[PDB]
């Protein structure tokens, strides 16, 4: 009156590994952030060639 | 095998950030130098026999944190001080670390709207209303190091001037002008991406030349905590601890009590 | 039954001489990944004859109402438990090292519980304690979500700053959450909130 | 660089009785894999003085296919030896049960040294005997090639099993039949196969057993093989030194995968070198074998 | 069916109250309490009795 034996493809019988699944990726990854305080503006630059 | 979508414009622009705040702190430090080492006290001669000096005033690193009126009497004595060498003082920007920008806007005076002395919003930066200097906040000051080696760009030319010291480990809040530093630009930020055939490898590189020096002498002003000169961590009572905490007493309230 | 991620690291930058090559620098990665192995059912069965003769109306409806209300109070219970592990467990004192060389940690602010429940200044200066240091570590503030529970959530209300018109920091209508002023962040009110007692009921979703 | 096969389990068979409901029946799903790590160069330098003088026409193209048949050889003699490790390494004798219950395991049979050339009908049991043994697993006989060298080859053709067919085949179990130089060697003190690492238990090496195989059978599914990089060739040239630098690499790797459709035939040798010098465990059986064709031949 | 991890630990930062180790009751003075109370005093009215 019950399914007692259920078929499992994510056991394995000879063991040696926990599971077997595929540890899919989703394609996201994380960075610093470092907002850039872009403080020189308040300053010539005064660009130099030559010389 | 990388796995990773892009990898390599990902480590462009992560490198470009890195050059961006180098650059940044550079200018900072330098600020910071200029402010710290023509004091009048060290010179003792102005650059030439007219002009004058910057003004570096000193408080304890400890009573600072604890109370924001001390901070608010150390930045208007500096900025007296700069006024009293008749120096306009319209064009002048100040800077602060965010612990103690979180300080100075806590005071009662400057959130209570009934003070004449207020600005409603203040997380983007506020105005300092008794002098109209605007005040921004930054978290590229300099940190030091016991056993640091030398920054980059310092050469045995230019006395070995990039690299930070002790005096200004903790430093807040530096007072400047626009014409208060020299910098130099050589070749801009440019990034590049090779392929080398020879060997198998993806180069990714991004080069950049600055330079600054402090001139003015006097559009730059700093205040600085007191700081042992062997280590990093502050001791101590500020040099020019007397003076303030007698102005850090003006703005009160008297409320005597029978 | 996976799902991973993936960060990485800093990069360094160094001087040249004209007319060399420079060593290179390496950068590191890391992954983070969640498992998924357990599920929660709610049944309940009528039987025919009691269902004809019923003085409630639309009973299995209601029946079917409520387990979904129950089922969406669990993972409203689990993700606020969650999160406030994983504030706890990253905190600079345990890690010690971060997963690269360049993210950050998280920031546990650990106060008295006398002091905190009598005066609201303490809980205002230890939250904006805990924003300004996560202000330090280059994260940006303005999209930042505040959950309290209900007994501090009045708590932090009842500061003279908030409640005064005349200072800066006020709002007029609170009970419903509050946008705090010192930092321009939202508070949001949330009943749902662990519980701890001595016995060990072993929430349900925990494995071995 | 992780390949999977993710292999699937055997159901069983039993009777219902009008209401019983019976239960169930479970499966395996091992899922082997295999690991690429390394890669294979061949370069070639021309100077661009010689290059303008060169008498040959287009030499860079021509050096440039040759390089490429160099890496198809050393493709197929990795190929041929891992399919000979996973003859070799997978009988009943280690594993004692197959994984996933349905399957099975790979068949190998051993050989004296001697008699292996000097008898056809030795040789010719011996091989009958390991595909018979094979096939008695369900193994679809019209996908399996047998692959042996040109040395066995003509001690095989004296008798006439081998007939054409423009592949050859045995009379009896017609299977095609290709012969190949490309066999391991273990030459005693070659240092490695330049394809095997400390991580992967350093396969691609010639074993001492390994040498001498007379013959082996494979079908299709037998190997997990993966490729991260295509052969590819480019010529270029670099201003700083002026050479052309053909520079061709491969890149692959391979495993034995199948663990039943892989017999393997070996003969017995000696240990640590050469000089086989060997009895053959599997020999009682295959003599009795080489003697059971015979021609009464009643005299005059 | 329903699971969750802490991920990017910058994102994530709790205040709680010092707690026995045995049981929910508190006892404890507070580890970041020095830190604190430093940063309550700030916000005040400042009064100098004549």
């Amino acid at each position: 009156s019950t399914p007692n034996v259920l078929t499992n493809v994510a056991v394995s019988h000879s063991g040696e590994v926990d599971s077997l699944l595929i540890e899919k990726f989703n394609g996201k990854v994380r960075e610093q952030y470092l907002k850039g305080e872009n403080l020189l503006s308040h300053f010539q630059v005064e660009t130099v060639t030559g010389t | 095998q990388g796995d990773i979508d892009s990898l390599k414009p990902k480590i462009a622009v992560n490198q470009a950030k890195q050059l961006k705040r180098l650059e940044d702190e550079m200018v900072v430090q330098q600020l910071m130098l200029g402010g710290i080492s023509n004091t009048k006290a060290q010179r003792t001669n102005p650059r030439v026999p007219g002009h004058g000096f910057s003004i570096n005033v000193n408080i304890t690193a400890d009573t600072a944190e604890t109370s924001p009126q001390y901070l608010a009497a150390a930045i208007e004595y500096a900025l007296e001080q700069q006024l009293e060498q008749e120096v306009d003082i319209s064009d002048l920007v100040i800077l602060m670390p965010w612990k103690f920008f979180n300080a100075l806007r806590d005071m009662d005076r400057i959130v209570d709207r009934s003070y004449t002395l207020a600005d409603e919003s203040t997380v983007q930066g506020f105005a300092l209303k008794s002098f109209n200097v605007p005040v921004v906040p930054s978290n590229r000051f300099p940190k030091f190091s016991q056993g640091a080696a030398h920054h980059k760009l310092s050469n045995a030319d230019n006395g070995f001037r990039y690299d930070t010291t002790a005096p200004m480990a903790g430093a807040v809040a530096v007072i400047f002008s626009m014409d208060a530093l020299l910098v130099g630009r050589t070749i801009e930020l440019t990034g590049d991406i090779f392929w080398e055939k020879k060997e198998k490898t993806f180069y990714i590189d991004t080069y950049l030349a600055e330079g600054a020096i402090p001139d003015r002498w006097e559009a730059v002003s700093v205040v600085t905590t007191a700081r042992n000169a062997t280590t990093g961590d502050p001791d101590g009572t500020g040099a020019d601890d007397t003076v303030v905490t007698k102005r850090a007493n003006r703005k009160v309230i008297l409320t005597k009590a029978v | 039954n996976t799902v991973s991620n993936k960060y990485l690291g800093e990069t360094e930058i160094q001087v040249l001489a004209p007319g060399q090559s420079p060593a290179a620098t390496p950068t590191k990665a890391d992954k983070n990944q969640v498992v998924i192995d357990t599920t929660v059912i709610a049944r309940n069965t009528v039987a025919m004859l009691h269902d004809v003769q019923g003085d409630i109306d639309s009973l299995k409806p209601k029946i079917a109402v409520n387990q979904a209300k129950q089922l969406k109070r669990l993972e409203d219970e689990m993700v606020v438990q969650q999160l406030m592990l994983g504030g706890i467990s990253n905190t600079k004192a345990q890690r010690t090292n971060p997963r690269v060389p360049g993210h950050g940690f998280s920031i546990n602010v650990n106060i008295t519980a006398d002091t905190a429940e009598t005066s609201p200044q303490y809980l205002a200066a230890a939250i904006e304690y805990a924003l300004e240091q996560q202000l330090e570590q280059e994260v940006d503030i303005s999209d930042l979500v505040i959950l309290m529970p209900w007994k501090f959530f009045n708590a932090l209300r009842d500061m003279d700053r908030i409640v005064d018109r005349s200072y800066t920091l006020a709002d007029e209508s609170t009970v419903q959450g509050f946008a705090l002023k010192s930092f321009n962040v939202p508070v949001v009110p949330s009943n749902r909130f662990p519980k701890f007692s001595q016995g060990a009921a072993h929430h349900k979703l925990s494995n071995a | 660089n992780t390949v999977s096969n993710k292999y699937l389990g055997e159901t069983e068979i039993q009777v219902l009785a009008p209401g019983q409901s019976p239960a169930a029946t479970p499966t395996k799903a091992d899922k082997n894999q295999v690991v690429i790590d390394t890669t294979v160069i061949a370069r070639n330098t021309v100077a661009m003085l010689h290059d303008v003088q060169g008498d040959i026409d287009s030499l860079k193209p021509k050096i440039a296919v040759n390089q490429a048949k160099q890496l198809k050889r050393l493709e197929d003699e990795m190929v041929v030896q891992q399919l000979m490790l996973g003859g070799i390494s997978n009988t009943k004798a280690q594993r004692t049960n197959p994984r996933v219950p349905g399957h099975g395991f790979s068949i190998n049979v051993n050989i004296t040294a001697d008699t292996a050339e000097t008898s056809p009908q030795y040789l010719a049991a011996a091989i009958e005997y390991a595909l018979e043994q094979q096939l008695e697993q369900e193994v679809d006989i019209s996908d399996l090639v047998i692959l042996m060298p040109w040395k066995f080859f003509n001690a095989l053709r004296d008798m006439d099993r081998i007939v054409d067919r423009q592949g050859f085949a045995l009379k009896s179990f017609n299977v095609p039949v290709v012969p190949s130089n490309r066999f391991p060697k273990f030459s005693q003190g070659a240092a490695h196969h330049k394809l095997s690492n400390a991580d992967n238990g350093f396969r691609y090496d010639t074993t001492a057993p390994m040498a001498g195989a007379v013959a082996v059978i494979f079908s299709m599914d037998a190997l997990l093989v993966g490729r991260t990089i295509e052969l590819t060739g480019d010529i270029f040239w670099e201003k700083k030194e002026k050479t052309f630098y053909i520079d061709t690499y491969l890149a692959e790797g391979a495993i034995p995968d199948r663990w039943e459709a892989v017999s393997v035939v070996t003969t017995a040798r000696n240990a640590t070198t050469g000089d086989p010098d060997g009895t053959g465990a599997d020999d009682t059986v295959v003599t009795k074998r080489a003697n059971r064709k015979v021609i009464l031949t009643k005299a005059v």
